[PDB]
């Protein structure tokens, strides 16, 4: 029911060091537990984190345990030093998901009423995507098609937290990762964009293809729903450069004479300054 | 109480004042019902020296005020 | 050097640096007045009395 | 590197700042402000900021908690 | 009663606690207690660290519930990873880096309780952009100062960089004993984690943004360089024949030359070919 979800920069590292301190000997791949934050504007935000252990079986997806009360009494213990901190949805890692995750949903959505699911991959570093938002939709599949689970991913974008520049600031201290160095900077903003556009949109290209070869299922009535209007959007018309021959060259053409120029000049300043200042030196020396 | 702080003021108005020492044409002019209780720093002549008095309707410009108005 | 101004720390309140005259700017004027000029020569008609 | 240095330098917060007046630029690289509250204190003047809008008693911009002339 | 240049592993997410915790409970200075264990005498690690509510009686030992503290224990051993109490944090806005005479008394009672039980004190309102404060001492009894003083013990590390506050000086904490250096669990698949996936910007470098705010912005900068014609025009006159340097020193006023320098022109000459660029390249890729 909710717009769309923001994550933190908060609760990321912690998920992830949570797997690693009880993957010591819960080598199931699966880490289940619950992401407590906030959802106050159709924008819901997760500012506190909490991992179980927690086993499966592939046997119907259907054999698991967690600790109710102690998790139960860790909500009590959060909501009580926090007041405005509450449940916003349960977390699980191993991005194949399973099937236990509906009766994980059935279970927890006493908590919250719009259950969520979120996977954190603690390895993987695909891209940059450091976690997934999930919500849980079985109102029919669609128009004409039969019944399922179909769990759709709600849009989620990692959001800025107050106070917590300080600290990732001094951690890091060696990458910089800011527009420092603007021209080289934005040079390596425009490369792994680039990256990141080639790599995208040829995952959709294979997309298209493997439907095509229909060796998956097919879910068109949302995929061309979605792409066709991408595709068919006019931005290949030149003729609006033609209308706008000018559509800055002339501001092109000022910063040439008067960024190029004046940086020639001053640099010519300070030469001739020093040119001069050379000379005297040798004449004046002895 | 605070009649100390208002003199403290006036004080600083007299110290941009004689700061302004016909540096640029700017003008100074304060209109007062009773120049009795003013301070003397800025009565002193070298700071203010004019001293108009705008009297009452002055009967024959009082009409011709109504006239103007009306 | 008395009658100065000096700069101090947050706690302790160490001297930093004896700063230029700040009490003489602030408050020089008063009631009062330094050396002015008006020579003599501008005095005129008195001379029998100075 | 010493361009990102450079560049990495100049963060000075570049946040809301506040305002205490300032007294009068005694020097380069120290001056003297007053805060609203008075509480005039000496400071240190950056260079980014001079002359060419540091009159002598004119309303200044200082940082929130470093009250520095910015 | 060994205490050499001792070091604390803090972790980035027992950090964000402190932060988080300071930020909701600003002005009540609340407290909390630091999780660690001393795998050994100086090398402690600190994993992770909890919030707890301050009581109305204020700084206390009681306000630190014991059963609420063990509940929480016990869920932590339940779910997550066990670890053991010898230390404690609180948001200080009064002043720095020192402890308040309750604080040193319950610091005490720590210190009865634990081995060391390190006094941290963490300002949450003087980090503000770069400078974030965490500084450890211990307390220390009459007897250590009878003997050789300063327990800073024979090495050249903890010299490093120690610069203890004034106020903290003339406390007897930061003063007893020593001050800890502070290190920071920069280990891989954690910080190479936070790296990649937090400071996210990937796909956002393919921005054109032509003119949508920048025909007025050029305006502005046609305007401020304007400025800079006169500036660098003032100079040009100025340029006296008697070591112009001379005449900089007493006559600065920050021109084009001097302090608004071609660093300034280079952003906005950055600015506009970046806009050129995104927008030549996406008109190429318009096909």
């Amino acid at each position: 029911a909710v717009q769309k979800v923001v994550v933190h920069p908060l609760v990321l590292l912690s998920v992830v060091d949570h797997f690693n301190r009880i993957g010591k000997v819960g080598n199931q791949k699966r880490v289940v537990g619950v992401l407590l934050g906030s959802w106050q504007k159709k924008v819901l935000d997760v500012s506190n984190s909490f991992a179980v252990p927690f086993d499966e079986d592939d046997k119907d997806d259907s054999v698991w345990f967690l600790d109710h009360d102690y998790l139960e009494n860790m909500y009590g213990m959060f909501k009580k030093v926090n007041a405005r901190e509450r449940i916003v949805g349960w977390y699980h890692t191993g991005p194949k998901l399973h099937k236990n995750d509906i009766a994980i949903n059935e279970l927890m959505k006493r908590y919250c009423p719009n259950s969520v699911l979120v996977i954190i991959d603690v390895k993987p570093k695909d891209l940059g995507l450091p976690t997934e938002a999930y919500i849980s939709v079985e109102e029919v599949h669609d128009d004409g098609t039969p019944t399922s689970k179909t769990f759709e991913h709600v849009t989620s974008e990692i959001g800025a937290e107050e106070a917590e520049e300080v600290g990732v600031e001094h951690l890091l201290r060696d990458i910089k990762d800011t527009t420092v160095g603007t021209l080289s900077q934005r040079i390596t903003n425009q490369v792994h964009g680039l990256k990141g556009l080639n790599s995208k949109l040829l995952d959709i290209r294979s997309y298209l293809e493997k439907v095509a070869t229909g060796k998956l299922p097919i879910n068109h009535q949302i995929i061309y729903q979605l792409q066709d209007v991408f595709n068919l959007l006019p931005d290949v018309s030149l003729q609006e450069f033609v209308k706008a021959f000018y559509l800055k060259t002339n501001d092109q053409m000022v910063v040439v004479y008067l960024a190029s120029l004046i940086r020639s000049v001053v640099a010519l300043h300070n030469l001739i300054n020093n040119k001069i200042a050379n000379r005297d030196a040798e004449k004046k020396e002895g | 109480g605070a009649d100390r702080e208002v003199q403290r003021i006036l004080l600083e108005l007299l110290n941009q004042m004689d700061g302004f020492d016909q540096n640029v044409n700017v003008k100074v002019i304060m209109a007062t019902n009773r120049a009795d209780t003013l301070d003397p720093a800025l009565l002193r002549p070298g700071r203010l020296d004019r001293k108009i008095e705008f009297p009452l309707p002055d009967r024959r410009q009082k009409r011709l005020i109504f006239s103007t108005i009306t | 050097t008395p009658n100065c101004r000096v700069a101090l720390r947050n706690d302790s309140y160490t001297l930093h640096k004896i700063l230029p005259n700040k009490v003489d700017p602030l408050v020089s004027l008063m009631m009062v007045e330094k050396v002015p000029d008006s020579t003599y020569e501008m005095i005129g008609g008195l001379d029998k009395q100075i | 590197e010493f361009l990102h240095a450079q560049e990495e330098v100049k963060r000075i917060q570049s946040i809301p700042l506040v305002i205490g007046q300032f007294l009068e630029a005694v020097d380069q690289n120290t001056a003297i402000v007053g805060s609203t509250t008075g509480s005039n204190y000496y400071v240190r003047i950056l260079s980014t900021i001079d002359r060419e809008l540091l009159k002598p008693n004119a309303s200044v911009a200082l940082h929130k908690h470093s009250n520095a002339l910015v | 009663a060994v205490d050499t240049a001792e070091q604390v592993y803090i972790s980035s997410l027992a950090l964000l606690k402190m932060l988080k915790h300071g930020r909701a409970g600003v002005p009540m200075e609340v407290m909390g207690l630091m999780l660690g264990e001393f795998v050994d005498d100086y090398t402690v690690r600190v994993i992770d660290v909890f919030a707890m509510p301050q009581s109305g009686t204020g700084v206390s030992v009681e306000a630190v519930d014991p059963v609420f503290q063990a509940k929480m224990l016990d869920m932590l051993k339940q779910t997550g990873r066990p670890e053991m109490v010898v230390g404690w944090y609180h948001s200080h806005p009064g002043f720095g880096c020192w402890l308040s005479g309750v604080d040193i008394n319950t610091q005490q009672s720590f210190e009865a309780l634990s081995e060391r039980a390190v006094a941290v004190v963490v300002d949450p309102i003087q980090s503000v952009k770069g400078k974030v404060v965490i500084d450890a001492f211990r307390l220390i009894n009459a007897n250590m100062m009878v003997l050789g003083h300063e327990p800073r013990q024979t090495t050249s590390n903890l010299g490093h960089l120690n610069k203890p506050s004034i106020q903290a000086l003339i406390h007897g904490l930061n003063r007893h004993y020593y001050s800890i250096t502070i290190n920071y669990r920069k280990n891989e698949l954690e910080q190479k984690m936070l790296l990649n996936l937090h400071k996210k910007s990937w796909m956002e470098g393919l921005t054109l943004q032509d003119y949508s705010e920048h025909c007025k912005h050029n305006e502005s900068v046609v305007k401020e360089m304007l400025e800079l014609a006169k500036n660098y025009n003032k100079a040009v006159e100025e340029e006296d024949k008697m070591t112009p340097e001379q005449l900089a020193i007493k006559n600065v006023g920050k021109q084009d030359p001097k302090r608004h320098l071609e660093e300034h022109v280079d952003v906005l000459m950055t600015s506009n070919i970046v806009q050129c660029l995104a927008a030549m390249l996406d008109t190429v890729v318009f096909k």
